[PDB]
């Protein structure tokens, strides 16, 4: 696990959360429907609700 | 003579590209009051029992 | 007769006001009287709301020395209140400041000047600077040209 | 042009043409940019009075007359540049640091590396460009990210050494 | 606090002359001995804490045993002044960089000190000693930035480990100095960092109690708060600081009874029920409740929502919570939350 706090002595700040988040395109037998992005291997990485 | 008014400067999710364009096509088609009606009385339950 | 109430209080009529003021510790107080040419009334005919300034917890404020009495009650206020949001560390931009120390701006200031000469016009200023009549870190200020003067070099 | 021209210092070029700015009719977005042109001009030819008084005044009617922010920024920035480069940097830390918290919630990092090299000019003329060579390795990283910046970036690194 | 400085040669000069005006004898060798002796630039000549012989005492006596002499004695003296504060300047100022600790600076003070016993130049009813000591000091808190960090983790040290009179004489210290880093804010620290490591100590694992919060205010207050009151030096019968106090105390427990809910409701209940209550009087705020339902969430979900537990067991603690967080919360929405 890692531990990134807060220091005034890091500026390196994060753009691609302002970014917004990717969408997929997954087809099914009715229609072509849209979901959210998830990695392929984002399932048992994903943050864990417990 | 220049009455300038202070605009709120107010600021979470990102959310993803889907519902931000579902969220503007669908809204395409007192309360600061009562807020205050909170601050203005408080400490007790009198206004509630009179309503 | 001094009448002390709440923020959302109703006022009495306007006519009948003559001064009206803010204390609060935190926001620097605001005091208006009003006299017989302008009326409580023509005052809030824009809008019934008055705002006020905040005022500043700044480094830079407290140079050297603290002018503020900083009673241990309100310290100790002020420490409870920062900890409940804390539990609800250098992480500040003050600190950094701190860290860097370059606290004391006139001292830096002066510290780069001196660094070297020493020109009859600026050594007077220098001593005009030391011998004012009311400033900060005056004691402070002297002790550098005294090094600056007669220290290793 | 004329800004290729700042660059390539051809200050005859740049000086003709602030004679035409005076007498022209420009619209808005033109307007800015020349009377930004021209207090960059009067910072490379040394003259700094001028150029001071004349820096704040721009700003001050950019927050008034229009509300821009990105040319508050853009504004404040030349008079922080003139202050340090007269020697007299001191008086700009109490200015640097109120944009750098504000614009850490922001976080546009291009904001916060510039007034990061600010900052570290500003510490390297004092006598105390130990801990500026500290906290630069630090953020080395993340400041070479921007190109129009490496080359004030790079040029500190020799400085240094 | 203007103090005035006029050479080491001139001032040298000035006193030379002066002694052989004044004695018409051949004791400017002697002067010039004694001016070593307490000088501390050179380390072979002064005392080295090392009483003096009675070469140097005689002469002291002769220099303390009309109106011309006493003039002419008088400015001897303030030359004699700016002497030795020359002297102590550039001393002090050769081994600034070398100063980490407070017990650097008693010793530089005794040092500094160890010939005004032997030779008195200072009057008693002007401290001036006392004020360029303090501006020394002054600029040590405001040039000497690891100094000041050295200073806030020694004083932290101390008030941890009870070393109160030490404490004290660090706070005397600091306070006549005036620095910088004002004494308020450390003793302001320090006591609430005490104050919780005190609570931590004591109202943790214990929830069968009633009242339980008086008893460690007053416990705490037994044991520390006259110890408290005279490092401040505010009368011991100060009403609103102990207000702050037992505030900080309840706010305190508060804060622990949040990060323990899971264990006081699942475990200690039904025992620990009177503490519930004791709870219930506190909390006010909405953040409060949802800390609260947020934090046992998490933990029940942590722990008991696991299929490998019990199922039975698991509806029993869960029943358990129910009724634990009904007698808590009357009106039962962060039961409808937790059910959701």
């Amino acid at each position: 696990p890692l531990r990134y706090e807060p220091n005034n002595r890091d500026f390196a700040c994060n753009i691609i959360d302002d970014l917004p988040k990717l969408i997929r395109f997954v087809k099914d037998s009715k229609r072509i429907n849209i979901v959210p992005y998830t990695q392929p291997n984002s399932l048992w990485r994903g943050p864990d609700e417990d | 003579c220049k009455v300038p008014l202070a605009k709120n400067r107010s600021s979470k999710k990102p959310s993803d590209i889907y519902s931000i364009l579902s969220e503007i096509v669908k809204s395409a088609s007192g309360r600061s009051l009562k807020l205050n009606a909170g601050l203005i009385f408080s400490e007790d339950k009198r206004f509630t029992h009179v309503v | 007769v001094i009448r002390e109430i709440s923020t959302p209080c109703l006022l009495p009529d306007f006519s009948k006001i003559k001064s009206i003021r803010v204390k609060m510790h935190g926001y620097f107080p605001l005091e208006v009287n009003f006299t017989k040419d302008y009326s409580a009334s023509d005052f809030f005919s824009g809008g019934t709301i008055i705002y006020i300034q905040r005022k500043s917890e700044s480094v830079f404020e407290n140079k050297a020395s603290f002018r503020n009495v900083e009673d241990i009650h309100v310290a100790l206020k002020r420490k409870a209140a920062e900890s409940k949001n804390y539990s609800r560390g250098n992480t500040t931009s003050s600190q950094l400041v701190e860290s860097l120390g370059i606290q004391d701006l006139t001292m830096v200031e002066l510290d780069t000047l001196l660094s070297a000469a020493l020109t009859d016009s600026e050594s007077y200023n220098l001593g005009l600077l030391c011998s004012d009549k009311n400033s900060g870190d005056i004691l402070d200020c002297q002790l550098e040209l005294w090094y600056k003067s007669f220290g290793p070099h | 042009v004329a800004f290729k021209a700042l660059e390539e210092d051809d200050f005859l070029k740049v000086k003709q043409y602030l004679l035409k700015s005076e007498s022209l009719e420009l619209d808005y977005d033109q307007k800015i940019n020349l009377k930004y042109l021209r207090v960059k001009y009067l910072v490379k030819i040394g003259d700094y009075d001028l150029s001071m008084r004349l820096i704040n005044q721009y700003v001050k009617e950019c927050c008034e007359e229009v509300a821009d922010s990105n040319w508050r920024f853009k504004f404040e920035i030349e008079s922080i540049n003139v202050l340090l480069l007269s020697d007299v940097g001191i008086r700009s830390l109490p200015k640097i640091i109120k944009l750098i918290d504000e614009y850490k919630e922001i976080g546009n990092p291009l904001r916060c590396v510039i007034l990061l090299l600010k900052l570290c000019e500003v510490l390297i003329q004092v006598g105390k460009s130990m801990e500026a060579e500290c906290l630069i390795s630090c953020n080395l990283s993340t400041i070479l990210e921007f190109p129009f910046v490496r080359k004030k970036t790079d040029e500190l690194l020799e400085s240094l050494s | 606090q203007i103090t005035p400085t006029r050479d080491l040669k001139v001032i040298t000069d000035e006193l030379q002359t002066l002694s052989s005006y004044i004695f018409h004898t051949n004791i400017v060798d002697d002067l010039n001995s004694l001016l070593t002796w307490m000088s501390p630039n050179d380390a072979k000549s002064n005392h080295q804490l090392r009483p003096p012989s009675l070469r140097i005492k005689n002469i002291i006596k002769v220099l303390f045993p009309g109106n011309t002499n006493k003039e002419l004695q008088l400015q001897l003296f303030s030359t004699l002044k700016e002497f030795y504060i020359f002297q102590v300047r550039y001393h002090f100022f050769l081994h600034f960089n070398n100063i980490n600790y407070l017990k650097d600076i008693q010793r530089w003070e005794n040092y500094y000190e160890f010939p005004l016993r032997y030779v008195p130049i200072f009057d008693v009813n002007v401290n001036d000693w006392a004020l360029e000591l303090n501006s020394l000091r002054h600029y040590l808190l405001n040039r000497n930035i690891k100094f000041k960090n050295n200073l806030r983790t020694r004083l932290d040290k101390l008030i941890m480990d009870d070393d109160f009179d030490l404490a004290d004489n660090l706070i005397q210290w600091l306070k006549s100095a005036n620095g910088s880093l004002s004494s308020t804010e450390l003793i302001v620290n320090a006591l609430y960092s005490k104050i919780n490591k005190f609570c931590e100590d004591n109202m943790s694992r214990v929830w069968n109690k009633r009242f339980m919060i008086m008893e460690t205010f007053n416990k705490f207050i037994n044991q520390y708060w006259s110890q408290f009151s005279k490092l401040v030096g505010c009368p011991e019968d100060d009403h609103e600081l102990t207000t702050t106090v037992f505030n900080c105390f309840e706010s305190n427990f508060l804060r622990i009874r949040t990060n323990e809910i899971f264990d006081i409701c699942v475990l200690a209940y039904p025992d620990s029920k009177v503490t519930l209550l004791e709870l219930r009087k506190i909390m006010k705020d909405f953040k409060d409740y949802t800390n609260i339902v947020t934090t046992f969430l998490s933990d029940f979900k942590k722990y008991i929502l696991n299929p490998s537990v019990t199922t039975v067991d698991a509806l029993l603690r869960y029943v358990k919570t129910i009724k634990a967080f009904l007698v808590l919360d009357p009106t039962g929405r962060c039961l409808h939350s937790i059910t959701t």
